[PDB]
RNA sequence: GAGUCCCAUAACCUUUGUACCCCAGAGUGAGAAA
């Protein structure tokens, strides 16, 4: 399945979240589980673009989630390490998936 | 671009024209354009054969349209004059057809002519 | 026989799309597309249902071929209701309009002439007739009109050339759909007729094989006609053994 | 309609057997069965054909 | 602004092109009122259109 | 080595790129033949990359004649401009036709096309998938516009015209009847509306369009004035001397008068019958102005009227001039248009007719020339018989 | 009818306002069907006596 | 209790009035006048 692929892509992200502390493991699935029911409702038969648009900003809230854990727990503007472009890099790919998919939606655009 | 089309040469001409006067003899001739529909309504014209002279040729120009439905050759030759003649009627005829009959006597002189006009068409 | 007032027990044929009406003689007929007028001077049957007057349509054998392919029994035809029709050498309506009158509202026929002067009472009866598109061209240049047609479910060919094997094959590949209808009428003297009507028959049922349409039955056309045969076939691209 | 008119039922009896009707006709030979979806219609003669077929 | 006018010119050819087009269907207006009429709505149309861009060169207080 | 495709739909061009290439050497193999029926096979092979479509149906029907003639119409040149990349190589255009290639190729010389048995498969599926390839972008309705198109570029090379339409004359006529029989049925009630309120006036009155006029004036027979005298009596003329026998019975009658109402409706009503015989009147005048236009030898011959009924006999104009002349003659036998010497003038007049109608139904522009000299024609037999 | 006299031709159907007379949904169908429409051009003389 | 749903808002027949007809019909297809 598409789906699984796509799941196993972010286990690199969130293992770096708990190596740096940013969040707990229990926390961590909770994120991963929301995640396995958008991508796989983006991969089965009669996705709309809304649920692109949800992915998109449920995504874009897990980024600012992290951002500030980093101040305040890390105490740094920017950790170096995969946790800091790849939510911003996942964004942009559900864009290109999305695009493809439903090339009338001039909003999505 | 005109209207009576296509119009024989001067050779083709008498060919048809003689084919007309052995069918007259023969009682295989339907002289005038009245008769001329009620053959090809009937299906057992070989032919048609119209004047491009006729005075107006729209009078004539209804043949035209059956010949071409029902797949029927035709063909216009320039005289009315000589059309009657031949026809052995003692006055100008402007459509004629060839009854069909496959014991006719002149029948292979009537598919030389016919190959001959759908050449033309 | 069939007088003006006689009345008819009307009941259905074994093709969709065709009924039979009875009496002391038997009518082919179809339903008419556009009650109250006749397109060439066919008689005409009106049944009244609830109180709507629907108009049926007399088939006549001797003018359409295809109608003569039915009262000799054609075991299939691929023209049925809604399916998309395409009609090579629609000389006028004498024979598109009842196809049109089968497919029905939902199904369309391309009804493709060339020459002008029949075309132009075509066209005045596709005015009366939505499903039908009347496309005044050269069949033996498909390319030409290839906007207006899409893919259609069956090919009838009523074209009287010599090469008709070109035609029917060129449209074939292009518009046929896989497994579709072919219904060729093949009239012996315009192919060739230096030989016999039974020479020809093969000869073109041997081209639309090397033309991938595999060829399912042939029937004549006697007593309604001499010297013609339907072919009918479907188009194997996947294979024809 | 179930009601099956007596106009109607004896009109589709005289088709079942109309090989009677005149001595002259001797159509095909077929059963007939009444069907069970049918409709009786009238028919309409062309203008021209006032005197022919009227 | 010459540059400007000459858009300006060869975009009042056009429209008024297109306008023919449309309210026109397929088919050529056999009527001759009738192609008065459109020939009319084709200049009311394009005067309409022309009198925005004399409000928009109000604009631009640099140029002339 | 195909790596782009163009398709024209009725709607517009549309442009694929060719994601894989399907097998050549096996093309004819039933496996290759069947991926092209099955959609989610055929998608792996063609991506759809852009599509312009028409401003309008005047621009349909100008490039689908120059997609006949195998032309680059100006469209068709902007979206290939956009979409082939600039190219010792050359990106390969897959088209239906051959006949367009040697034109794409003096526009583009950067652009190699290809016709082959590969390219029409390709061009079959397109065309069998349709509007399911265009991942929901608006493409119209394409079965809708072929209709439209398929008569837009018949009648474009046919000539059609207006001028030649005899529908209207069939249409007027069957109006002229039927509104002289509803002007004489409602003009009949309005004669027994008001006839209640006072019967005689019905007598006095025999013409019912007068009767109307005049009851639109008498509403009420109790006003009767010399000055009213005055304005009846110019309503047709004192001679038949009812203006003066109106007032007289007016004052005089078992007439039984009726509600403001009741009169409101006569009058209302009688005015409705006023109106259909002056439309009549305004369309008689229509039919005829049409039939000179349409057929002024028949018009001419026996009448625009009579000539009218008879194209409605027969259908239209072409049936009539395609009918035999012994077939005319009983086109109008039922109600004897063309009407034992009787018989023969008849029949001779029955042949001339058709002879007008053919000039007429053939002639882009008919004239009255040979109608008038056929109608001296059959004169010339009259006096003779 | 009322159709006829606010528009008497398909060209006119474009700046024609039909509200008055139908909803929205079906008079957008009559302007899209009027540019593709089958029919022939009529004379002003046909208009008027239509009307 | 009980067929509106085969138009009693109608069909058919008779009488009267009006306008015509007393030929053949897929009409025939070369005489007519002297």
């Amino acid at each position: 399945s598409k789906t699984r692929y796509y799941l196993e892509q972010c286990i690199p992200e969130m293992d770096d979240l708990v190596e740096k502390g940013l969040f707990t493991k229990n926390e961590v699935s909770l994120i991963m589980k929301k995640r396995t029911d958008f991508e796989h409702r983006l991969n089965s038969r009669g996705s709309s673009i809304n649920d692109y648009i949800k992915y998109i900003n449920y995504e874009s809230n897990v980024n600012k989630l992290r951002a500030k854990r980093c101040k305040r727990i890390l105490q740094v503007k920017k950790t170096n390490s995969l946790s800091d472009w790849s939510i911003q890099q996942r964004i942009g790919f559900i864009y290109q998936r999305g695009t493809n998919k439903f090339p009338q939606d001039l909003k999505f655009w | 671009n005109p209207k009576a089309f296509p119009l024989a040469d001067a050779a083709l001409t008498q060919q048809i024209l003689d084919v007309v006067q052995q069918a007259a003899n023969l009682r295989q001739l339907k002289k005038g354009a009245n008769e001329a529909t009620k053959t090809l309504n009937r299906g057992i014209s070989e032919f048609i054969i119209m004047a491009a002279d006729c005075e107006p040729i729209e009078i004539l120009l209804h043949l035209p349209l059956l010949c071409e439905d029902k797949n029927v050759p035709y063909v216009f030759v320039p005289s009315r004059v000589a059309l009657g003649r031949a026809c052995g009627v003692s006055r100008p005829v402007i459509a004629a057809s060839i009854t069909t009959n496959d014991a006719s006597a002149i029948k292979t002189q009537i598919y030389a002519v016919k190959d001959k006009i759908e050449t033309l068409l | 026989g069939a007088r003006g007032g006689a009345k008819v027990v009307i009941e259905p044929h074994r093709h969709a799309g065709v009924y039979i009406a009875r009496g002391k003689e038997d009518l082919l007929v179809t339903k008419n597309m556009a009650p109250g007028e006749s397109v060439y001077g066919e008689k005409r049957i009106s049944v009244e249902e609830p109180p709507t007057k629907v108009e049926y349509r007399v088939w006549n054998p001797f003018r359409s071929k295809l109608a003569a392919g039915i009262m000799g029994g054609l075991d299939e035809l691929f023209i049925a209701p809604g399916k998309k029709v395409l009609y090579l050498g629609a000389a006028s309506g004498t024979s598109v309009s009842h196809v049109s009158d089968v497919v029905g509202p939902e199904g369309v026929v391309y009804a493709v002439e060339f020459s002008h002067r029949p075309g132009r009472e075509l066209i005045s009866m596709a005015k009366k007739r939505p499903n039908i598109i009347p496309i005044i061209e050269d069949a033996r240049h498909p390319q030409k009109y290839r906007m207006l047609i899409g893919m259609v479910d069956c090919v009838f060919a009523d074209v009287a050339q010599p090469d008709q094997a070109r035609i029917i094959a060129l449209n074939s590949h292009m518009f046929l759909k896989d497994q579709g209808g072919v219904v060729i009428s093949i009239k012996a003297n315009c192919i060739d007729s230096t030989v016999d009507a039974e020479t020809v028959f093969a000869r073109e049922v041997q081209k639309l094989r090397e033309e991938r349409i595999k060829p399912l039955e042939q029937l004549t056309l006697e007593p309604y006609e001499r010297d013609h045969c339907i072919v009918v076939g479907r188009y194997m691209r996947s294979g024809l053994k | 309609d179930d009601n099956m008119r007596r106009e109607v039922q004896r009109d589709l009896l005289l088709i079942k057997h109309r090989a009677a009707l005149d001595p002259k006709r001797h159509y095909k030979k077929q059963r007939w069965e009444v069907p069970e979806r049918f409709a009786i219609g009238t028919i309409i003669e062309d203008k021209s054909e006032f005197y022919s077929s009227r | 602004g010459d540059i400007a006018l000459t858009i300006f010119d060869v975009c009042m050819k056009t429209l008024g092109k297109h306008y023919i087009n449309k309210h026109k269907g397929y088919y050529a207006i056999s009527d001759s009122k009738m192609n008065i009429e459109l020939n009319k709505e084709t200049l009311n149309y394009l005067f309409s259109e022309s009198l925005r861009y004399i409000k928009l060169f109000d604009e631009f207080l640099d140029l002339e | 080595p195909i790596e782009y495709l163009l398709f024209e739909e009725p709607t517009g061009y549309a442009v694929f790129k060719v994601k894989l290439q399907q097998d050549d050497i096996g093309s004819r193999l039933k496996e290759v033949q069947e991926q092209i029926n099955d959609f989610g096979a055929f998608t792996k092979l063609i991506e759809l990359v852009s599509f312009a479509p028409f401003k309008g149906a005047a621009e349909a029907l100008e490039n689908a004649n120059d997609i006949s003639e195998g032309l680059v119409s100006e469209s068709l040149k902007a979206i290939l401009d956009l979409n082939l990349p600039k190219a010792k190589k050359n990106i390969t255009l897959a088209i239906s036709d051959k006949n367009l290639g040697p034109s794409i190729k003096e526009e583009f010389p950067y652009v190699d096309c290809i016709s082959n048995e590969l390219a029409q498969d390709l061009i079959r599926g397109v065309r069998l998938h349709g509007e399911k390839l265009f991942k929901g972008l608006q493409s119209g309705d394409l079965e809708r516009a072929q209709l439209g198109l398929g008569h837009a570029y018949s009648r474009a090379k046919v000539k059609f015209s207006v001028q030649k339409n005899d529908n209207h004359i069939i249409q007027a006529i069957a109006l002229l009847d039927q509104l002289d029989k509803d002007i004489n049925t409602f003009a009949m009630r309005v004669k027994e509306w008001y006839g209640w309120h006072f019967p005689e006036l019905a007598k006095l009155v025999p013409d019912n369009y007068t009767f109307a006029k005049l009851v639109l004036f008498i509403k009420d027979k109790a006003s009767l004035n010399d000055d009213s005298l005055h304005d009846l009596a110019a309503l047709l003329n004192e001679d038949s001397g009812i203006a003066q026998r109106v007032i007289d019975n007016a004052r005089i009658s078992m007439g039984q008068d009726i509600s403001e109402t009741d009169m409101e409706n006569v009058c209302v009503f009688a005015q409705r019958v006023a109106s259909l015989a002056d439309y009549r009147r305004q369309l008689y005048d229509y039919l005829c102005e049409k039939m000179h236009t349409v057929a002024p030898n028949l018009s001419e011959l026996i009448g625009e009227v009579i000539g009218a009924r008879l194209i409605s006999h027969a259908g239209s104009l072409t049936n009539l001039s395609k009918q035999a002349a012994s077939t005319v003659q009983i086109l109008g036998a039922e109600k004897a248009l063309f009407r034992k010497n009787k018989g023969r003038i008849s029949r001779y007049l029955a042949n001339k007719c058709s002879m007008a109608s053919r000039i007429d139904n053939y002639s882009e522009e008919p004239s009255n020339v040979f109608g008038s000299v056929l109608k001296k024609q059959v004169e010339q037999r009259l006096e003779f018989y | 009818a009322r159709i006829i006299l606010t528009m008497g031709i398909r060209s006119k159907a474009s700046e024609t306002d039909l509200s008055e007379i139908l909803p929205e949904e079906i008079e957008e169908r009559v302007k899209t069907a009027a540019e593709v429409s089958m029919g022939t051009e009529i004379t002003q003389t046909d208009l008027d006596n239509i009307n």
